[PDB]
């Protein structure tokens, strides 16, 4: 109904922001992938 | 005037009741320290195995959840913290969550610590916040967490 | 002697639709399922490049809802079944032309109701053997047997659309050809391209190549600067639909109104 | 004998809405949601590279609101249902051809309030089954039933924009079509596009590679000092939005005026 | 009988806003904020390259209160709420075509007062009731009830702008469309592109590679000897603005005087 | 309302389908086969590669463009067979005319 606006920011300021290290752990996880073309060599024309 | 309060998401501490959930096929969500946010489900059907996602949203109509099998690991459940889908959402991602212990500013210009008990939002998405020894809600500006 | 339901003639109007089977005919049984536009995608699979999310087929229902609607405008016409109510002028060189009517809507499968109106109110009907019709152009015209102009004289309902065709290569006037069944596709297409054409690699990439240990992968992809991925495609289709939807006009013809 | 209430005729200008349902439509009941855009975009997400957060459906509906304004532009047209106060002239040649009328806006959903006055004093209001509607053009003539002009004789209160799609792939003159739906979303999308080509990759990078200690990487990207990363994309919308708007615009048709 | 201030008629030139408020109206009430510019601008941040100063909101509003004036000349307008003292002059032609007039600025939420003036001194008013106005045109015409030429002969005080639009997706003649809204910003964008392109790397580098001990950093850009680094959006910018200026321009229509 | 299939080679009557519009269909199916044909020569979207492991490469320069598609070759030359077919094919039947 009532019209849509940006409105006014909301983030707060940060400051000393300390990197992040991967933590070591024994336990499993699951590497997220990428789906995407792959490349080969074509092994019949090799033979060729 | 303001918005009945929001429940905070509870993890799951203990195993047994989590695969309890698992074998209804109730939905889990796990997040790992070092790759990323997932859900967990095992596999309907008779073929029966665990299944992962990354498809972290409810499953809408134009957004269909897709699965594929993994071999999830007993130490990954136990380690990291587990939730169930139908509690964590976007619906609440409070500064200061329920049981948190803060330091607030009391009238006496003294500074004392409580935890957090009771959490609402007025219309305008301000948290109310109910404190230990305190009658009235508290505001998040006003607040500060102390860590370690 | 002649058997048929009074408002429908044999000649002139035949039947051609019961009008309560109008509701059941839908996309699938002229074939614009989901299945059909993958398979003109044979060996393609759309998917989310992070996760293994593919695209639902409620995507594709929502597009080729859109596709046809976009060829019903390129073409001035009523393709799916559906039933008109339709008030039309009155004007003096039509009247007088055995009462000739342009639809706004083409083909008319059949004519349910012919009336003229007065006040708002009907005051005569004619015999139903009397009007006859031309599905094709969408003419309706009278042939009574044994001011200049005033507004909403009459009043028209009739069914407009097509018929699924019945046999192979074949199609009546008032029956759908197969140009449409694929003109339809391929607009279709049109859309899913430009979504699969930013998903091949990455965003915005054009030439690539790793280097480690001396092992490297390079890859150079039809992404460009000026052109996108699926641009080629594109204009592919783009050249079929010029010569198919020129061709299917010629089916149909120029309009024309007198003044 | 005829039910009906007095301001809507069923015939000339049957009711279609109510009045207070105007305020309970909008564009969630059109379709025009940020799930609807973000579909069209399978496979991409947009976020700030500063941090992990992604921008909100706040600016989706303000692009969708300022969207749906510009085909409301492109076309002489206002789409949304609203009411209207219209005070138009009197001009003899029109007033004797049964008192025709062509709204400002349109199209007509339904008509309310028809009367004319002098000082605001109603001189004469008709019967409401004298007068109809013509809602696709807009056109208002009157049936009368048993100097040469001047400014706001007349008062006009009627209902514009309209309704929701009810059947699939079927629409009624009073009702929006589906393509409407698309072209707003395509120019939602050449909004979003222009934002989303600069943060690909850092902002006015072309090419790059880096080599440290036996890895390297090299990487061209679409964006180039002439075009833009997105430029592909926004040509393709053009080059659709242009057939799309083209043939829409046969729908509606030009706009004629005498003098 | 009715109840009104008797400069304001409901009928004609019914009250819009009041003059106390006009001052209050501003930039903020139509959405010209910095943080409209900026959520344009998503995910892009302007800053000095040496320093980490962002330039400041003045600088925005600054260059707002400028764009809204360039748009305020490509198209013949006046926008914001302001009130206007206006003399016209006497024609005969024009006098007895119920004193037509064509205001300077357009549009018109409501007239204030219209009198005749001899020698500097006014010696007759109009009754309220007579004259009535056309808010988008800006016409104003007299409607009496119950040399050729001559200069000033009238006085004329009048408000113009356009109110900030109360719905969404809608807009009354007399009330701001969406798009003067996204007009504005287009305007300013192309400024602030401006000064941001010199920022990106440097000053008027193109190409650049160092090597330090087998290290290598690459970087090329869109800067270039013809183009600058932001001209791709200004081109696009400036593509928008064509369609959309254009399209706008029917809304208001061409000119035209006697003569 | 038809065309009878051909009876004796290299002849036709008028009451028969000439031998054309086998060719002509024929090659309008193509065009849609070759579509797809050309998609999935060589992956997706790909137009030049090269890989090296361990001293052996391989590197490939395929038709596919940014311009053109793969396939593009083919549907050109069968739309210059087209046009001379069909442009040719149309005086067999010969223009089409309604008085007024």
């Amino acid at each position: 109904e009532k019209p849509y606006m940006i409105g006014a920011n909301s983030n707060p300021n940060v400051i000393n922001k300390s990197t992040t290290y991967t933590t070591t752990t024994q336990a499993d996880e699951q590497d997220k992938p990428k789906y995407t073309t792959r490349l080969e060599f074509d092994t019949i024309d090799m033979i060729r | 005037i303001s918005l009945n309060p929001i429940q905070d998401a509870k993890p799951i501490d203990d195993i047994v009741d989590i695969m309890t959930y698992l074998k209804n096929g109730k939905v889990l969500r796990v997040k790992q320290d070092n790759q990323g946010d997932i859900l967990v489900r095992m596999s309907p059907g008779k073929h029966k195995f665990t299944e992962v996602s990354r498809d972290l949203d409810k499953e809408s109509f134009y957004y269909k959840r897709h699965w594929v099998l993994y071999n999830v690991s007993v130490n990954s459940l136990i380690t990291f913290d587990v939730y169930l889908d139908e509690e964590y959402s976007e619906t609440t991602k409070v500064k200061y969550p329920k049981d948190t212990i803060v330091e607030y500013t009391r009238e006496d210009q003294e500074k004392d610590v409580a935890m957090i008990k009771e959490i609402l939002t007025d219309n305008n998405g301000n948290y109310f916040y109910a404190l230990i020894g305190e009658t009235m809600l508290f505001d998040e500006n006003k607040l500060n967490k102390v860590k370690d | 002697s002649l058997n048929y339901e009074y408002p429908y003639h044999p000649s002139g109007n035949p039947k051609h639709i019961d009008v309560s089977e109008i509701d059941n005919l839908t996309l699938a049984d002229y074939g614009w399922s989901p299945d059909a536009v993958k398979a003109y995608m044979f060996g393609i699979v759309v998917q989310n490049p992070d996760t293994g999310q593919p695209m639902g087929d409620e995507f594709y229902n929502h597009i080729l809802e859109r596709a046809v609607g976009k060829a019903e405008r390129a073409l001035d016409i009523s393709i799916l079944p559906d039933t008109q109510h339709e008030m039309r002028d009155y004007h003096e060189t039509e009247f007088n032309s055995y009462m000739f009517v342009h639809a706004y809507r083409k083909p008319i499968l059949q004519v349910e109701n012919l009336q003229l109106q007065f006040n708002g109110r009907p005051i005569y009907k004619y015999p139903a053997n009397w009007w006859k019709v031309e599905h094709l152009a969408g003419h309706v015209q009278l042939f009574p047997t044994a001011a200049t102009f005033a507004p909403q004289m009459i009043r028209l309902e009739y069914v407009s659309g097509m018929l699924p065709r019945k046999k192979a290569g074949r199609n009546k006037p008032w029956e759908m050809p197969p140009e449409l069944e694929q003109l339809v596709i391929k607009y279709a297409l049109k859309e899913i391209y430009q979504v699969w054409g930013n998903l091949i690699i990455g965003a915005g990439i054009a030439n690539k190549t790793l280097e480690v240990d001396g092992i490297t992968e390079t890859i150079g992809t039809t992404q460009s600067a000026m052109y996108g991925g699926a641009s080629a495609q594109i204009l592919q289709i783009n050249e079929d639909i010029k010569e198919l939807l020129d061709g299917l006009r010629a089916y149909f013809g120029y309009n024309m109104i007198g003044l």
